[PDB]
RNA sequence: GCGUUAAGCGCGCCGCCUGGGGAGUACGGCCGCAAGGCUGAAACUCAAAGGAAUUGACGGGGGCCCGCACAAGCGGUGGAGCAUGUGGUUUAAUUCGAAGCAACGCGAAGAACCUUACCAGGCCUUGACAUGCUAGGGAACCCGGGUGAAAGCCUGGGGUGCCCCGCGAGGGGAGCCCUAGCACAGGUGCUGCAUGGCCGUCGUCAGCUCGUGCCGUGAGGUGUUGGGUUAAGUCCCGCAACGAGCGCAACCCCCGCCGUUAGUUGCCAGCGGUUCGGCCGGGCACUCUAACGGGACUGCCCGCGAAAGCGGGAGGAAGGAGGGGACGACGUCUGGUCAGCAUGGCCCUUACGGCCUGGGCGACACACGUGCUACAAUGCCCACUACAAAGCGAUGCCACCCGGCAACGGGGAGCUAAUCGCAAAAAGGUGGGCCCAGUUCGGAUUGGGGUCUGCAACCCGACCCCAUGAAGCCGGAAUCGCUAGUAAUCGCGGAUCAGCCAUG
C-alpha cells in the first residue's frame, strides 16, 4: 500500500476540482452530498457515452453540471430529446434547477478514465488482460501524449492467484507536482472476482 | 453498515439522545466528520478524486 | 580451463569406464602371523546420482559505508495510585478484529440508551429496506382505546377525491394500503491463502530496470563495476559501451530578510480634543493581515584537487540541500482489512433476517503494553501582577449583574464573527507562608451533601463542596526517546461530542 493518488496529490497545480463552487457551515455537506447524486444519474446512464468527468459548479440555486463524453451524441441523443429526459430527471432529484452542458473529447484516446473503461470493457469481455493492456498503452503511446501506464488488479483470466499486469511507455513521473499526469480508475466485475484497472496519462508539462 | 441499522434517517428517534451520524456512503458510522458527513474513509477518498471543494491536501 | 612441462594435431601399445544406492559389500578363489589385501557380483531400489558455470540468499568470511543503531549525554519506562489497551481468570454475554519490529489509548475522533455486531426475555415475517407478478376487499392519509417494559398483538371512527364511459345507482381503471401465495429483500454468517480498494513494512533506504551495441553455446554479464565526491546510481574521471526510464533532486506548502499591492489591524510613531480604555478627528508610516514578486548559485575571494567536491573567509535575513512538511521506486511478506466500502464462491432465509426493554462490551485476587499524577523545597500553598500561537462558535460561543463556598441557576448585551465571545495562557515575576516531617509533599479510596447533561446517570458519567486522605521517600533483571529551538518542561486549541470516563 503506497503511491499517492496523482490527482489530489496535483489539486494545488497542475489539476482541478471536479465540484467548484462556494459555501460552508450549514450547506456545504447537504449541497456536496447533492453533487454525488447527480454523479450518481450520469454514471449510471452516459455510460456506453464516455463519461470521462463531471464538473459541477454553483451560484445559488444555479448549478453547471457540464458532463465530458466522447460521443456527446448519446449524451445528447436524437434531435435532443434525451438530454430533455436527463435535464429533467436531474431536477426531480434537486430542485435547484440547473442546466447541463457537454462538451466532446478531444480523442478519448488521452483521457485516463477512458483509456481505463476500454481496458475495463475488454477484460469483462473476456480479453487476453495482457493484450488489452499493451494495446491500451501504445494506442495513448501512440496518439501524442509523453507517457502511458496501464495496471490491471489480480485474477487476471481467472487465475486462482490474484496477479498484476504493466505496460508502460515514455515518461510518467507520479513524484513531480507539476508533471500534470492524468489518472482514472475502472473497476472490473466479473464471473470470478473483481478487478481494478488503473491508467495514468502524461501530458507535456504546465 | 446492515441496511437495517441504516435507520437514523428515522427522524422519530423517541428520544434525540439516540440518533447516530452514520456515513453517507459506507454507512460507517464510527468516525464520521459533520461538516461533510463523510466516514472517515469515504472522505479522503472523495478528497483526493477532488469531488470536495477547496478541500486541498494539507500541508505545512 | 589446457595450450610446444597440451587437456591441440597425429601414430603405436597398454590400463580402464559403460547411472545412483546396495558394494568394494556377499560368495568363490589367491595372498597375510594377524589387521587385512587384490579379484568382485546380484536380489533389491531410486529417477536420479553427477560435473561447470549464472543469479540470488546466507556465513560465528573479508574490505568500504550509512541510520540516536552503539557510545557521549539529558530525561523516562520497569516499582505505586490511577487512566487506557491487551491477555488469563470469568461470565447467560463479557460481539468481532489487530499479535515480534511492521498488535496491545490499534479500527473505535467518544459503549449509560442508541451505537452494538454478544446475552436473556417479549415480539415481526415480503419483513426495518429495492424493482416486479397473480387472486381479492378496500384503497391516500389523519385522530382516539385496550394488554404491554417496549415492541408488538387486538381494535374504534372521521375520509377519498384523479382520468375515461354512464341520466344515475353503479361499473372499469392509474399512484397507493392490507390479507394470502410467489420472484425476492436482508445477513457485521465463513472465506481477505478467491479479489478490487485503500494502508503497513524493508525504506525517504538508494536503489530496480529498459533500448541499442559488445562479451558468452547458454543461464546471463557489461552499462548499474572501478578511483573520487555526494544526503543520494548526486556529480566527476575512468571503462565496450552509448543512452533512457522508475527512483534521487527540482517543481509545491509553512517558517527566515525584503518589495509591490491593499489598509474599518495597527500607532502621540508626527499633530489638537479625552470620560487617557487609541476612545473620537486623521493618517497609512510601523505591526499585523493575504496575495504576487525579488532573494544564495559554493556566484564571489583565498587554498587543497585532474575534475567533482571539500576546508576557510567576505557581503548578507539566510550558505552550501537555511529548518520542517508534502512527496514513500521495481518489488517483499500467501503482511492488514471480506466489520468502511466493493465483489467471486459457500452457507442461513418461523430464520446466522428485523424491532424492542434490560443487560453486556466497564467485574479480579492476577500479568503486560501505552500513558497521567506523584514521591517535594532548582518545592508546594495564597495574594498581586506580565508577555502566545493556533483553532472554535445560530438550532452555538456567551461578556455584564445579582444568587450560591462552589459546580451552576435566573436575568441578559454583542457576534452569522482580524475590528464581539469562549480566555485567565501556564511556567514566569512580586510579597508572604510552610521548614523536611509522610509532613500546607501525594492525591487514591470512602462516607455525606449538591449541580448539570440526558427520557434515564444502580450496574457505568462529569463536575462542585466537606470529610477520609491510602500506595508512594524517585524504582530488580531488563528496557525507550531525543543531536536544537530539539530533549525536558509549561499551558492553550480542535475533531468526535447531549454529556463523557481525553491523563488519548
Ligand atoms: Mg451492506
Ligand atoms: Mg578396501
Ligand atoms: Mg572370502
Ligand atoms: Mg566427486
Ligand atoms: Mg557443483
Ligand atoms: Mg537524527
Ligand atoms: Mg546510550
Ligand atoms: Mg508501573
Ligand atoms: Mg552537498
Ligand atoms: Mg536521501
Ligand atoms: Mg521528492
Ligand atoms: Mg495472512
Ligand atoms: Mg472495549
Ligand atoms: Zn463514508
Amino acid at each position: 500500500g503506497n503511491k499517492i493518488h496523482p490527482i489530489g496529490f496535483r489539486l494545488g497545480i497542475t489539476r482541478d476540482w471536479e465540484s467548484r463552487w462556494y459555501a460552508g457551515k450549514k450547506q456545504y455537506r447537504h449541497l456536496l452530498l447533492e453533487d454525488q447524486r447527480i454523479r450518481g444519474l450520469l454514471e449510471k446512464e452516459l455510460y456506453s457515452a464516455g463519461l470521462a468527468r463531471v464538473d459541477i459548479e454553483r451560484a445559488a440555486d444555479n448549478v453547471a453540471v457540464t458532463v465530458h463524453v466522447a460521443k456527446p451524441g448519446v449524451v445528447i441523443g436524437r434531435g435532443g430529446e434525451r438530454i430533455r429526459v436527463l435535464r429533467e430527471e436531474l431536477a426531480k432529484l434537486t430542485g435547484k434547477n440547473v442546466a447541463l452542458n457537454v462538451q466532446e473529447v478531444q480523442n478519448p484516446n488521452l483521457s485516463a478514465p477512458l483509456v481505463a473503461q476500454r481496458v475495463a470493457e475488454q477484460i469483462e469481455r473476456r480479453f487476453a488482460v495482457r493484450r488489452a493492456i499493451k494495446q491500451a498503452v501504445q494506442r495513448v503511446m501512440e496518439s501524442g501524449a509523453k507517457g502511458a501506464k496501464v495496471i490491471v488488479s489480480g485474477r487476471i483470466g481467472g487465475a486462482e492467484q490474484a496477479r498484476t499486469e504493466w505496460a508502460a511507455q515514455g515518461r510518467v513521473p507520479l513524484h513531480t507536482l507539476r508533471a500534470n499526469i492524468d489518472y482514472g480508475f475502472a473497476l472490473a466485475r466479473t464471473t470470478y472476482g473483481v478487478l481494478g484497472v488503473k491508467a495514468y496519462i502524461f501530458l507535456g508539462e504546465v | 453498515a446492515r441496511k437495517a441499522l441504516i435507520e437514523k434517517a428515522k427522524r422519530t428517534p423517541k428520544f434525540k439522545v439516540r440518533a447516530y451520524t452514520r456515513c453517507v456512503r459506507c454507512g460507517r458510522a464510527r468516525s464520521v466528520y459533520r461538516f461533510f458527513g463523510l466516514c472517515r474513509i469515504c472522505l479522503r477518498e472523495l478528497a483526493h478524486k477532488g469531488q470536495l471543494p477547496g478541500v486541498r491536501k494539507a500541508s505545512w
